């Protein structure tokens, strides 16, 4: 609860058990959490019934043992240094996933990131990662000018675009730089609509949205986030959140997706 | 620039603020309207909790914008 | 000398420095003007994204010179 690599059990009737889901109460952990609650919900990862309180260390342990018993997709006697080395990349960013999981997203797809080690420990887990931060085709301005780029290429070229000689670069750089303030939640109407459509029905997700990661599902064609922050820990029909505005306007469910009231 | 605050109670508090404004002066603001003490609230964005000391922009919190307030 | 660092929000740190201070330094020092992590900080200059293992002296940031400070996306 309130040191640092502490936190609270939530347990919650899901699909016929008492299945633990972990809290958070200050911003770092939220990929872990994201991971950890999906292995919990799958029941591939199990808690002592009404243990209250989980460290870092004891998540981490667990993560870990997951990752390492993942066996390749293709089996054979020899090689698969190709799937080795996805492992090992996947044991060197683990820590960072208690601090913070830096992520690059491109804006043409709901599943489109830079493939970089952090994207691997999903990717080892048969996890999918989604973001709705999607540039509308019915801006073609935006298109244009946001092209294939990744964020990290796009706030360099907006700094390029700043300097340039070429008014049409220098135009390229103001739709850039407004498109990123307009958008500055990371998701837009349009990555919304291709999220919902995208996502499996019953499979659970990780969503990057507004610098944090979320547990995703779909639920009767519409998509609902895990609620992780604690001060909902006493809530037991508090457990899912509808995504299906850009602006925050929730509704809150129970462990079956039925309207939750207080 | 507006921004609504629902509860679990299912009231929907409405607030005036600036992107520049802290998490502590929305807290403020919430003490004015419903008389709830700045230290019973807890606010959340998009699932995760607003701590004291950064400002609504610092979160992209923008027009008409819904967060929720818990103790 | 004095070196200028504009974030994307608009506000601008002011920073000392020496030709021979590393990039890591000057990330070191941006950590207390604005609090952020190094790992997190990027720093761009004449369309260079600037190596942590290098010098100012080696990209000839001289005085007065402004650096462009943007951030990964880190989700927590």
């Amino acid at each position: 609860e309130m040191e640092p690599d502490f936190y609270c059990v939530k347990w919650i009737p899901w699909k016929g058990e008492q299945t633990p889901i972990i809290t958070q109460s200050t911003n770092g952990p939220a990929p872990l959490l994201a991971i950890m609650n999906i292995l919990f919900l799958q029941w591939k990862v199990k808690l002592p019934p009404q243990k209250e309180v989980i460290t870092s260390d004891e998540l981490m342990a667990h993560l870990g043992n997951c990752l390492l018993s993942i066996k390749p997709q293709e089996k054979s006697e020899g090689l698969q240094l190709n799937f080795q080395q996805n492992v090992d990349d996947a044991m060197t960013v683990l820590p960072k996933l208690a601090t913070g999981l830096d992520v690059n997203v491109r804006f043409t797809g709901v599943s489109d990131f830079e493939y970089t080690p952090e994207c691997s420990v999903f990717d080892l887990l048969g996890i999918p990662l989604y973001h709705g931060w999607l540039v509308d085709p019915q801006s073609p301005e935006a298109v244009r000018a946001v092209g294939k780029l990744s964020y990290n290429q796009l706030v360099e070229r907006i700094i390029t675009c700043k300097h340039s000689s070429d008014t049409n670069l220098v135009t390229e750089g103001l739709i850039a730089e407004q498109f990123l303030e307009t958008t500055a939640a990371q998701l837009t109407y349009h990555g919304l609509c291709e999220l919902t459509a995208a996502a499996k029905e019953g499979e659970l997700s990780v969503f990057f949205r507004n610098n944090h990661f979320s547990t995703m599902t779909k639920h009767k064609s519409h998509l609902y986030l895990l609620v992780t922050d604690q001060g909902f820990l006493q809530e037991e029909q508090v457990v899912w959140e509808s995504l299906h505005n850009v602006d925050g306007d929730s509704c809150f469910c129970d462990s079956d997706f039925h309207l939750s009231h207080s | 620039m507006q921004i609504f605050v629902k509860t679990l109670t299912g009231k929907t508090i409405t607030l005036e603020v600036e992107p520049s404004d802290t998490i502590e002066n929305v807290k403020a603001k919430i003490q004015d309207k419903e008389g709830i003490p700045p230290d019973q609230q807890r606010l959340i964005f998009a699932g995760k909790q607003l701590e004291d000391g950064r400002t609504l922009s610092d979160y992209n919190i923008q027009k008409e914008s819904t967060l929720h307030l818990v103790l």
